């Protein structure tokens, strides 16, 4: 019996759309490149801007 | 009968389509770019008043007040500027394993090994904190939550099930199942409609809160998953295992993007998080000690200073200001 | 003529002291799983030991070959008493506190572990020095230096007349080597007698488990412990008691004198150069602190 | 949550007098308690202040020594202690608690105060504009200057707005140079430059009609400006 | 005068 | 809002934290494990949905916290992280149910080997002894069909006759005894000891049997870190 609600989720996850591993990881590297600058850890902010030290 | 060979077929035909997505990888597509190199993070703040070994902390959308839930049985809100405790939390159940942070910063929440999840009203007219409703029907430890609002939060317990709480009511709005072992973690997609859970059974997936169905199911690790952490923008999750390794997924390619571990880390990961544009992840291992992960290549771009002891939560301010790490020597320290 | 085999045999007790004290000190103050429980005492004895061998052998090696001069004026002369004395008093109720606190946790187990509280620990530790550096004082207020008229050439020396030198070392004796040895021995004595005794319901021998060699080592080393601190204190003691029941000084009288304070000297710095050993380096929670900061770094 | 402030009356120059003020449906022993005096018909003064656990206390210059706060955590109640009384000292006196921490709105709640009837560095508040004649429906606007620049170098503005109605005790509006306080409408609002300020109204209604106070927490003395009466 | 030499105790 | 009140407001919250510092140092924590038919949950009544139950006892005039854990899934991998540090483990076994006595071996196996309870001294009761004399003396049942090892085994000779009752119900009590303690020294080094006791759900002595053993257990504690060892 619960093997089938397990087919009926297989079902619906198989259906979903699917996108090229090529385009995901580009986009996942404009978005670094993008907000790159934002970022006080990638970044360090000087001492002013810097709300700890 | 006959349905489990159904059941073997489907799950080869989505190994298939995967396959057929994956002409390429994130390694091969940013060979080029320019690598993070050596970081280095100073503690500027070290929290200290904790009795017990700290289990979670999270950070108010401020970007400068911090919950921090230890298991003597309090939860302590910082002013993490000033080091100021300004709230003192006691918990009628000291076994605290998670809490929680509200978006607004009117709520607290929390839970453990009493299978309720407690909120917490910060905003009292009389002044001290109460109890806001005790949230009961996980059969089981509670291992996370995470507020969608004010008015409803998501749940996931050691029930294996996840489920969506209206607080007005104190009752489930929807139960999320289909984990096949305790679920770990929790973390809600920034736009709020969808969450990635982490089980002890090897795999993620992925819930729609409105629609109450996992459409998704991710399985690259070998071992139990301690934590996960959505990317800033939504579209793919970290995950941190007892296998060592941490691992990239995304939503659309639905599958693993890249693998983070090297052959000196054998500890487990007990958290993740990213920096505010997503280039850096942080772990935190049963090693004493935050490494920080170059999200593209890989590339263990640095290490957080040492703990005395497991660090067992970390968090990135929403701002992106600062991380601040939880470890069992009862102190949070605070990066930047 | 004492000057070059005393020099040599201090030189090996003064580099393994200073070592062995330097790395205590390290270990304790780096490791926070030393930082936090009350290792202040084992701190405060390796410091303690550290600054007797600093004020001593250097000074003690100095002024065997040049006596005939002193180096430094009135106030450094009470500097030196004032320090030496302190230091000393202060390792010998650090050994005792030890002792006292050993003695509680073995025989109150659950008194130890309710009661150990970090302001209590630095509590006692301060009383400690405060007693030290008391009853450093009427050996200061004695000492002072002396000339020789008739022509430079000066020396410190108990100036005040030695008929209460004689009473103030005999009171000192007593109650930092008299009190605390017996309080030492007896502490430890109950100790090895309450983990002689066997938690059986029936007897058994020959038992594999760790319990018995644990015990019996857990006993050789008490012994070696109070047995260490009688032969390292009582040559202390000695010396100046020696040198205080002396009115009138004589060739023989003075070279069986000179050999009673080589001796002395040796088993005095020795019991500094031990006693970081004995008390930190032979347990396994300090091996296991050492290679945890070793690993570090 | 009540405050309800007992004695006063009327006594001799010279004399002794004990306030008491009664806390309940509250967390008494957390918060701060302040005593604030208001001469008939005149404006708001700051007279003392004990923190929570009594940790700090201050008076104004005009009753230290002859003034004395204390509070009874367990009883919930708050005394201030008069040895000396003096004309200058008649006033309705007020009880207001206050609760410090990361964004919190002190001086959040008045009690409704005891009448006393007897037969120099400080910050400097301002409010040139004594009174304005206002219609229903207006965009009001009241100004405020301080003597010290009220704008701390952690960011904050201390700057606070009251409002009391005719035979009420001061509600707070504003307890921040722009942080509305709870169960107060959206129409009010607060903005300034750090040493000039202003209170905005954007379409005043009959219960919004009283006199506006300012007050600067800077720093000790608590310092008052002499108000703005609206009136219909 | 001491025609000997005389160890000093150690304070 | 001057941020000195907040500082006052933080020296206060550390006030409270040391108050409950000194609270929290001064107890004993004790997680009681043990299968359900074990008689634990009459254990925790001898003592003077919801997932965790504290019992609270104390003998002389120490204080004990007994975490029972209830209402848990069965997989104690996870949550058992959260008991490191507690001052000993309390194994409840029925002795008597052969059929189960191999699951409770290995559940005592799983707990003594565990990552995280390395340094946890487990004391062991071996419950529901009269059910077990009771067993053995009708003989209808044996222990000889679930361990053939017992058909070899015999009484050593020193073992304890106090109860001075029928020499079957000692050998096979004793050898029960022995199939933990042979995990326990195999598997233990000198980090953690068990202490084995024979028990019935019913019997006032099991606070004191904690109470020993939990003293020994700290006595044990103090002899490292006083270097004695």
């Amino acid at each position: 019996a619960q093997a089938r609600k397990l087919v009926e989720q297989l079902k619906m996850e198989a259906n979903i759309d699917r996108i090229k591993v090529s385009k995901a990881a580009a986009d996942l590297m404009a978005y670094c490149e993008a907000h790159a600058k934002e970022d006080p850890l990638l970044t360090p902010v000087p001492a002013s801007e810097n709300p700890f030290r | 009968d006959q349905l489990r060979q159904e059941a073997e077929q489907l799950k080869n035909q989505i190994r298939d389509a995967r396959k057929a997505c994956a002409d390429a990888t994130l390694s091969q597509i940013t060979n080029n770019i320019d690598p993070v190199g050596r970081i280095q993070m100073r503690t500027r703040r070290t929290l200290r008043g904790h009795l017990a070994k700290i289990y979670a902390m999270h950070w108010g959308t401020d970007s400068r007040l911090l919950v921090s839930a230890s298991q003597d049985g309090k939860l302590i809100i910082w002013d993490s500027y000033t080091t100021n405790k300004v709230h003192a939390i006691p918990l009628r159940s000291s076994w605290v394993m998670t809490c929680a942070y509200a978006p607004s910063g009117n709520y607290v929440a929390c839970g453990g090994l009493d299978n309720i999840c407690s909120i917490y009203n910060l905003k009292t007219r009389e002044g001290n904190v109460r109890v806001s409703r005790e949230l009961a029907g996980h059969t089981g430890y509670l291992s996370c939550c995470r507020f969608l609002d004010d008015n409803q939060i998501v749940t996931s317990s050691g029930d294996t099930t996840c489920a969506l709480w209206d607080i007005e009511t104190g009752q489930q709005t929807t139960t999320f199942t289909g984990h096949t072992g305790d679920v770990m973690s929790l973390s809600l997609a920034p736009d709020t409609r969808l969450f990635v859970s982490g089980a002890c059974d090897a795999s993620a997936k992925l819930w729609d809160v409105r629609e109450g169905m996992c459409r998704q199911t991710f399985t690259g690790h070998e071992s139990d998953i301690n934590a996960i952490c959505f990317f800033p923008n939504g579209n793919a999750f970290a995950t941190g295992s007892d296998d060592a390794t941490c691992r990239l997924f995304d939503l659309r390619a639905d599958q693993e993007l890249m693998t983070y571990s090297h052959d000196n880390i054998i500890c487990g990961i007990t958290s993740v998080s990213f920096s505010k544009s997503g280039r850096l992840l942080l772990a935190g291992y049963d090693d004493f000690n935050c490494n920080v992960w170059d999200a593209l290549k890989a590339d263990r771009a640095g290490v957080l200073a040492g703990h005395d002891n497991r660090v067992s939560c970390l968090g990135v301010t929403d701002d992106g200001m600062a991380v601040a790490t939880g470890s069992w020597d009862s102190f949070l320290k605070i990066w930047n | 003529h004492f000057f070059l085999p005393v020099s040599v045999v201090y030189v090996p007790i003064f580099v393994v002291g200073v070592i062995g004290n330097v790395l205590v000190c390290l270990v304790i103050l780096q490791h926070q799983a030393m930082k936090t429980p009350t290792n202040y005492y084992l701190f405060s004895l390796a410091v303690s030991d550290l600054l007797v061998l600093l004020l001593g052998m250097p000074l003690e090696v100095y002024e065997m070959w040049r006596n005939y001069p002193f180096l430094f004026g009135p106030v450094g002369c009470y500097f030196k008493t004032a320090l030496f004395e302190t230091v000393c008093f202060a390792s010998i109720l650090s050994i005792t506190t030890v002792s006292v606190e050993r003695y509680v946790a073995i025989l109150h187990p659950f008194r130890a572990k309710l009661q150990s509280t970090r302001r209590r620990a630095l509590r006692i530790l301060g009383i400690v020095w405060g007693f030290s550096v008391l009853f450093s004082l009427p050996n200061t207020s004695i000492h002072g230096i002396k000339f020789h008229y008739f022509p430079g050439s000066a020396t410190c020396t108990v100036i005040k007349p030695m008929w209460i030198y004689n009473f103030i070392i005999q009171v000192t004796s007593f109650l930092f080597y008299l009190l605390p040895m017996t309080v030492i021995s007896v502490l430890y004595y109950l100790m090895a007698l309450r983990l002689k005794k066997d938690k059986s319901l029936e007897a058994d021998e020959g038992n594999a488990n760790i319990q018995r060699p644990c015990r019996k080592s857990v006993n050789k080393m008490l012994f070696v412990l109070v047995l260490v601190f009688a032969i390292c204190w009582a040559p202390f003691h000695i010396d100046r008691l020696f040198f205080s029941f002396v009115e009138e000084w004589s060739e023989s009288l003075a070279a069986v004198f000179n050999l009673v304070h080589v001796v002395s000297g040796v088993f005095f710095y020795l019991s500094s150069a031990v006693n970081p050993i004995i008390y930190n380096l032979l347990s396994r929670r300090f091996q296991a602190a050492f290679q945890n900061v070793i690993s570090s770094f | 949550v009540q405050l309800v402030e007992s004695g006063g009356g009327l006594v001799q120059p010279g004399g002794s007098r004990k306030l008491s003020c009664s806390a309940s449906g509250f967390a008494f022993s957390s918060f701060g308690m302040h005593w604030v005096r208001q001469a008939p018909e005149k404006g708001l003064e700051w007279v003392a202040y004990i923190s929570s656990g009594s940790g700090t206390i201050y008076y104004a210059d005009t009753v230290k020594g002859r003034f004395t706060i204390s509070r009874d955590d367990p009883k919930n109640t708050l005394f201030l202690q008069m040895t000396s009384l003096r004309s200058e000292d008649t006033a309705m006196y007020y009880c207001v608690r206050s609760i410090y921490y990361y964004g919190s709105s002190p001086f959040d709640f008045w009690g409704q105060g005891t009448t006393l009837t007897v037969s120099s560095s400080d910050i400097v508040m301002t409010q040139a504009t004594s009174s304005v004649p206002v219609t229903p429906g207006e965009s009001v606007s009241i100004s405020c200057r301080s003597s010290k620049s009220l704008l701390h170098s952690n960011g904050n503005t201390y700057l606070y707005w009251f409002l009391q109605r005719p035979g009420q005790s001061p509600q707070l509006l504003i307890y921040r140079m722009s942080n509305l306080a709870s169960g107060v409408p959206d129409r009010f609002s607060g903005s300034g430059s750090g040493t000039a300020f202003t209170l905005t109204i954007s379409r005043l209604e009959a219960e919004d009609v009283g006199v506006y106070y300012c007050m600067q927490h800077l720093e000790y003395p608590l310092t008052f400006g002499a108000g703005t009466k609206l009136e219909l | 005068g001491r025609p000997f030499f005389l160890f000093r105790p150690r304070n | 809002a001057e941020d000195k009140a907040a500082v006052e407001r933080s020296k206060m919250i550390e006030k409270q934290l040391q108050k409950d510092k000194q609270v929290y140092r001064r107890t004993l924590r004790l997680l009681l494990l043990g299968a359900d038919n074990s008689g634990k949950s009459t254990i925790v009544k001898q003592m003077r949905t919801s997932g965790i139950f504290e019992t609270k006892f104390q003998v002389d005039k120490v204080n004990f916290h007994m975490f029972d854990v209830g209402a848990q899934r069965d997989e104690r991998r996870k949550w058992i992280q959260c008991f490191n540090d507690v001052t000993a483990i309390i194994f409840v076994v029925d002795s008597s149910d052969y059929n189960r006595l191999q699951e409770a071996l290995n559940d005592f196996k799983s707990i003594w080997n565990n990552r995280w309870l390395r340094t946890i001294s487990v004391i062991l009761f071996l419950n529901k002894q009269d059910l077990l004399a009771e067993k053995v003396l009708a003989g209808k049942s044996k222990i000889e069909d679930y361990f053939p090892e017992f058909a070899r085994y015999t009484t050593p000779e020193d073992a304890t006759p106090e109860p001075g009752e029928d020499p079957r119900v000692t050998r096979a009590k004793y050898f029960i005894r022995k199939e933990f303690v042979d995990i326990s020294t195999a598997s233990g080094d000198g980090r953690h000891i068990c202490y084995p006791h024979f028990t019935c759900s019913v019997d006032t002595e099991n606070a004191r049997r904690i109470f020993n053993d939990c003293k020994d257990i700290i006595l044990q504690m103090n002899l490292r870190e006083y270097n004695l060892v």
